[PDB]
């Protein structure tokens, strides 16, 4: 217990102490980016204020990175000291050492899980608003619906619905100036313009999410989302890659992790701590790279989101594992 | 209880350091894997301790094959292996360091395991220092330390990475004695040092090791006067 | 013999360092672009030569920091390895190995100057032009698989769609005129097994046919013209540019004391961070003097100021 | 030539590693610094070569003072220096280590750069491997060669840490010969080393360093018998 502890402690410091310094280093880096904006209506303290609001999405996206370098710094630590050879000459195996960092790494998991389910959501709104949908277009199995507005509260401005058959046909093409939201598949409205050659799937709790971008929804948003769509139509490839790369963000923060671990008994042992966190960095970079052009090519390849999200996951764990296997 | 290791064999860079180093220990037993620098003892050391992974050779303890198991069940098996630079956790009290790894044990309870921990405070004298930081202790209290905390573990082997370095004449006494002590608990020890003169002092049985292979065997006293030793290792005067 | 042996251990360093911080961020720039591709928004087999013609202007920030690196590389190395105390032991300091390397940061400062006056210029002409025939995309350039995407007065569903941007499935146009097509193959767009309906017209077809800067101007045009703030502040920023090859040689000769247990790689970050103020700095300034707020004599002096703080320190 | 050391001082970390110490060392002359580990013998030795920045003292060469002078400019005044880690240019020939310390000295031209290579080759029986890399030699070769180069350097006082440091008994005897034939080269040499028995057979004059201040002087036959050194270093039985 008194080793799982000390080991635990050490590496939640180190990636605790990584991740504050990443995010004061993201912030202090988009701010600069940021101050080319200026306007007469976005001050310096406006941009201030829309950089420190998307704190907790630069946070949600450091925290891999942040686990990894955090393992490494605090593992080399332990093994430049020498602790972990004596771990291993008193009978503590390199799983268990493996399996301590990962215990460490799971408050990190956790703190992503929070940050995309309360926090990231609601921050994003706010930084946004420091710097309800128009013209939206949907299918609805055989049917289009373009609604000039859509409101929150249920107000349809503009709508046209356009039906057709298995025989792609005009059917009916209905139009009205207002309309008001009453109960599932069922809208009022005014002007019932409804040509001949009602019920309707929209819903406005998922209006605002239309607008926020795949990868912007949290996770229970995109949940319910993808659900509706795949309920009322089909779900688009982006939103399944946006799921695939949430559902699989702590098995990445995990793998990672291991990976660290494998590279600090492996390849990095006996180097530098300088020379352990420059790889720790290129292994971040290389990670933060290799799942962005994979979820890019998911959207442009045939195979599904899954393959391009799950593949470096598990490929990263194989080799982690070898890694420690070889001792 | 007996350590058998046989044919010892690695190779770094595609060429063989150590080539066919093979001896016996027994448990209260002090051993020294001594030679030139560089030319295998160092690698068959860490070989025999599990850090260096075993190309060719076989590693038994009473009938019981170690040649194939890793670091930690090595470890487990009863082989202790204490490393020459400052392995004390440093974050961690003296007290805490030895109760860390006494933890560790499974036929301890905690009421003998605090038991354990103060009379093995007691042996070492690291008692006073039971309270202070590992990092803020001298060196031959840190040593002591790890002595001590590497014994929490029960080892039957004790492998010591040159416990003479950085030594001063007057602190080898204590070191001698410390491992004389180590002997007289039952427990075979391995002393792998540069410092041949006073390693052949406490060493009950020496093995000298040449060009990747053993080129002698015997007590100090047969260690001194071998001419093929003498010719490669120590020297015509010494 | 020491001077050569400098000069080729941070010749290969840096080469390297230079080859690894362009495949670092060109490749994040290119995944950015190539994302941009996948969503439509730019033709994939042209991101290449985006990014090729972007080369010198990522070349003109790689060159400063991957020599900068090199540099700690080397002595770092030579600190570590014990050879700098053998080399300060024998009378040679390490101010006097950064003076033998002068000659090797003239010629890398030749080259940055190729690339900033020269070279730097071409490519953001081209890329500009490029970006320029690629910013006017529209119609089935822009569709996405089940998705509406609305550019202008179109609105296009697609249901499917190849690994390159042809022969799209379920293909459903708004205008006004409402087409909907089996298949789609491309703006000149083949249509086959469609229907065009007018809102009254229908008309069923077996197939149809549907039809619906300062940074890159020549250093010789910038060459006069110095009244003008950002003429001013884009031609001094291509003449005091290319020395930051100077900066980077005697700032890396000061912050690459390291000690052997600490390590080649240990003070690289703080260091690569003190470069990218000092380069900061520069582009701060660069965008005040475009503004009119604070002309270029501020260009030599930020170099000055980290050229004589860097001395000082190397002379401590 | 007489390099004399007075009041060494150093602190680290609030902490007096070394509180006056002092010696001195003439040209020609073998001086061991020794004592117990960590107790400022290495710190003194090091702010003698000029690695660690001195915080109290003075040291003179002939009433020309090195105190205020960095560590290549006392080399330059002739104070040579010998890493106990492997310290030759890896990349670099042995030839061309030697010769790439040769073309500092502004006293030397090509012809006699050249003959003077040859020579320290000769002398160090090294010209055997003189077109090899110096990453790819034996240890003693590579200390030769390290020896050679300094030598190159033209020093007057060579300040050698750590010689018999993970060196064989067979080779200690070389190591001694070598150290003695610096000796009969006019340039005095003060050694620091762990290994205090073979360090006292071949210096003339020992410096024991304890608790941070010099505790002993004199012929390693006086270090021996010595009841203070026994007491803190050496021990009642040592031989
Ligand atoms: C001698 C002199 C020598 C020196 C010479 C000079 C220097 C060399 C010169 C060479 C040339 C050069 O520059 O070379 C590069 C730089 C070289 C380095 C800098 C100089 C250093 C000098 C000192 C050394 C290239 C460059 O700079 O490319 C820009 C790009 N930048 C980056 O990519 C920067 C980062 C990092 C750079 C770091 C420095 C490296 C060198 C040391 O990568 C790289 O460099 C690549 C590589 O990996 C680097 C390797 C790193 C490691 C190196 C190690 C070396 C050894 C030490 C840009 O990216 C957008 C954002 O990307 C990420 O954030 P994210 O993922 O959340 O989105 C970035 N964060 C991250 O990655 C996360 C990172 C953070 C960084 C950490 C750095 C650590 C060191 O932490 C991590 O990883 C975690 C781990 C690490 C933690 C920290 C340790 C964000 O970073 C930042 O903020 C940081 C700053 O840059 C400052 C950099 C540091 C300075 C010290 C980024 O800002 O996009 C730009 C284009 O932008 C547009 C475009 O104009 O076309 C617009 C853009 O829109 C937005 C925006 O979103 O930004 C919003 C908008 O409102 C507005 O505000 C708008 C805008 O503000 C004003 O217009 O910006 C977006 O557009 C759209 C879209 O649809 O999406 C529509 C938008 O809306 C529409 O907009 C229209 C418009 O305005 O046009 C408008 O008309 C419309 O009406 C409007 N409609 C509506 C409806 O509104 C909106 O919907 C938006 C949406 O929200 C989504 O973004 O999207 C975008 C599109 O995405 C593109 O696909 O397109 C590129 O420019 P381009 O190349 O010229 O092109
Ligand atoms: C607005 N700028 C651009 O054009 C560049 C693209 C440069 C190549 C264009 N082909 N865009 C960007 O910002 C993209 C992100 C958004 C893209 N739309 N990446 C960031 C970036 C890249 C390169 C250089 N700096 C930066 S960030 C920066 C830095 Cl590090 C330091 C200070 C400032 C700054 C200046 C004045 C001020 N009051 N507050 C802040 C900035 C802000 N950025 C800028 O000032 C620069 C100024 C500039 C113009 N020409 C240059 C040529 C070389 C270097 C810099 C410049």
């Amino acid at each position: 217990r008194i080793v799982a502890k000390h080991v635990t402690k050490t590496t939640a410091l180190a990636m605790l102490g990584t991740t504050i310094v990443l995010v004061i280093l993201q912030v202090l880096f988009t701010y600069l980016g940021e101050l080319s904006n200026l306007k007469a209506d976005y001050s310096a303290w406006q941009a201030f204020l829309y950089v420190l609001w998307g704190a907790p999405r630069y946070l949600y996206e450091i925290l891999p990175i942040s686990a990894l370098i955090g393992a490494i710094l605090g593992l080399g630590t332990l093994a430049s000291n020498s602790e972990l050879i004596v771990m291993r000459s008193v009978g503590i195996s390199l799983w268990r050492i493996v399996g301590w960092v990962i215990r460490s790494a799971l408050v990190l998991v956790l703190l992503s899980f929070a940050l995309s389910e309360w926090v990231v959501p609601y921050t994003n709104e706010r930084a946004n608003s420091v710097k309800e949908v128009r013209g939206y277009w949907s299918r609805e199995g055989q049917r289009f619906i373009y609604v000039d507005y859509a409101n929150s509260q249920g107000q349809l401005k503009r709508i046209q619905v356009v039906d057709f058959d298995d025989n792609y046909r005009l059917k009916s093409v209905t139009n009205a100036e207002q309309g008001q939201f009453v109960k599932d598949g069922q809208w009022l409205l005014n002007h019932s313009q409804q040509m001949a050659i009602f019920s309707l799937a929209l819903q406005p709790k998922y209006v605002h999410m239309v607008t926020i971008d795949p990868e912007d929804l949290s996770f229970s948003q995109l949940v319910s989302f993808m659900n509706y769509m795949r309920e009322y139509s089909q779900v688009p490839k982006t939103y399944q890659l946006a799921f695939w790369k949430k559902v699989a963000s702590p098995f990445a923060l995990i793998t990672l992790v291991l990976v660290a671990c494998s590279f600090i008994f492996g390849p990095l042992r006996q180097q530098s701590m300088g020379f352990r966190l420059v790889i720790a960095l290129f292994i971040g970079l290389g990670f933060y790279y290799l799942q962005d052009f994979l979820g890019y090519a998911s959207l442009v390849y045939n195979p599904s989101p899954a393959w391009f999200v799950l593949g470096p996951i598990v490929l990263m764990f194989v080799a982690g594992s070898y890694l420690l296997y070889r001792a | 209880q007996t350590l058998c290791i046989k044919h010892l064999a690695k190779n770094y860079s595609k060429r063989w350091v150590v080539k066919d180093v093979s001896f016996e220990m027994q448990s209260g037993q002090i051993v020294g894997l001594l030679g030139p620098n560089g030319a295998g003892k160092t690698t068959s050391f860490y070989m025999v301790v599990g850090l260096v992974r075993m190309d060719k050779g076989e590693i038994h303890l009473d009938n019981l094959d170690l040649s194939d198991l890793a670091m930690h069940e090595r470890a487990r098996k009863g082989i202790g292996y204490l490393p020459q630079e400052a392995s004390i956790f440093r974050k961690l009290t003296i007290a805490e360091n030895i109760m860390a790894i006494l933890e560790t044990r499974k036929d301890l309870n905690k009421q003998q395991r605090q038991q354990r921990l103060q009379e093995l405070l007691n042996d070492f004298k690291i008692t006073h220092i039971k309270d202070s930081l590992g990092m803020s202790v001298s060196g031959g209290e840190r040593r002591r330390a790890e002595i001590a905390r590497a014994l929490a573990a029960d080892p039957k082997f004790m492998l010591l990475d040159e416990p003479f370095a950085g030594v001063d004449p007057i602190s080898v006494g204590d070191i001698k004695d410390i491992i004389r002590n180590l002997k007289d608990r039952g427990i075979g020890v391995l002393i792998t040092d540069h410092n041949v003169r006073e390693t052949l002092a406490i060493c009950e049985h020496a093995y000298i090791v040449s060009e990747g292979a053993v080129i002698a065997e015997g007590s100090p006293q047969d260690i001194l006067e071998n001419e093929q030793v003498r010719k490669v290792y120590l020297g015509d005067d010494f | 013999i020491i001077r050569r042996y400098l000069v080729k251990q941070v010749v290969s360093t840096s080469l390297v360092v230079i080859a690894l911080l362009t495949l670092i961020m060109m490749g994040g720039r290119l995944i950015k672009y190539f994302g941009v591709a996948a969503q439509g928004r730019l033709d994939a087999g042209v991101l290449f030569s985006i990014i090729g013609y972007r080369m010198p202007e990522f070349l003109t920030l790689i060159l400063p920091l991957g020599f900068f690196i090199g540099l700690m590389l080397v002595f770092g190395r030579l600190y570590v390895d014990h050879e700098m105390a053998v080399l300060n032991g024998s009378g040679i300091s390490r101010i006097r190995l950064g003076q033998l390397l002068i000659p090797l940061a003239l010629v890398f400062l030749v080259i940055q100057g190729i690339l900033m006056l020269w070279m730097t210029p071409w490519g953001l002409r081209q890329f500009d032009q490029l970006s320029s025939s690629q910013a006017v995309r529209t119609g089935f350039d822009l569709v996405r698989p089940k998705e509406f995407i609305s550019s202008g007065p179109y609105t296009i569903y697609a249901g499917d769609l190849s690994e390159d941007r042809k022969n799209l499935k379920d293909i459903f146009f708004y205008q006004d005129v409402m087409i909907l097509a089996k298949e789609a193959t491309r703006n000149v767009v083949d249509l086959i097994q469609g229907r065009r309906y007018e809102i009254y017209s229908q008309a069923e077809f077996q197939r149809y046919r549907l039809r619906l800067k300062v940074e890159a101007l020549p250093s010789s045009k910038l060459w006069n013209k110095w009244n003008d703030p950002v003429i001013a502040s884009e031609m001094g920023w291509r003449v005091f540019g290319p020395f930051t090859i100077v900066i980077a040689l005697m700032m890396a000769v000061a912050l690459c004391e390291v000690s052997p247990r600490q390590g080649r790689y240990y003070r690289l970050i703080p260091a690569i961070f003190i470069f990218a103020s000092l380069i900061v700095l520069l582009i701060a300034i660069r965008t005040r003097i475009s503004r009119d707020e604070l002309g270029v004599w501020a260009y030599p002096a930020a170099l000055a100021v980290y050229g004589i703080a860097a001395a000082l320190f190397s002379r401590k």
